[PDB]
């Protein structure tokens, strides 16, 4: 789902928030991003890349 | 005369601010220390 709180799990990582497409371009390895907070900010979809 | 020393006068207090970014050191410094203390209040999550 998009644009509703949810809770989230990606390969076990979880998490609560609001899921929309980013613009972040990670190089391909990369799985997913964070924050100066060391916060969860980006996933990337494992089925959808 | 005074009006040329005034008039002159503040034309230098552009220029002694428009380059010397340490004329504000105060007031950047308030917010850099508030700044920092909420990182260390986040980065204090992350701690078991
Ligand atoms: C499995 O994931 C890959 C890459 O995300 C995708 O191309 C593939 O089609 C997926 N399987 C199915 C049945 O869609």
């Amino acid at each position: 789902v998009k644009n509703k709180c949810v809770n989230f799990n990606f390969n076990g990582l979880t998490g609560t928030g609001v899921l929309t497409e980013s613009n972040k371009k990670f190089l391909p390895f990369q799985q997913f991003g964070r924050d100066i907070a060391d916060t969860t900010d980006a996933v990337r979809d494992p089925q959808t890349l | 005369l005074i009006a040329n020393q005034f008039n002159s006068a503040i034309g230098k207090i552009q220029d002694s601010l428009s380059s010397t970014a340490s004329a504000l050191g105060k007031l950047q410094d308030v917010v850099n220390q508030n700044a920092q203390a909420l990182n260390t209040l986040v980065k204090q999550l992350s701690s078991n």
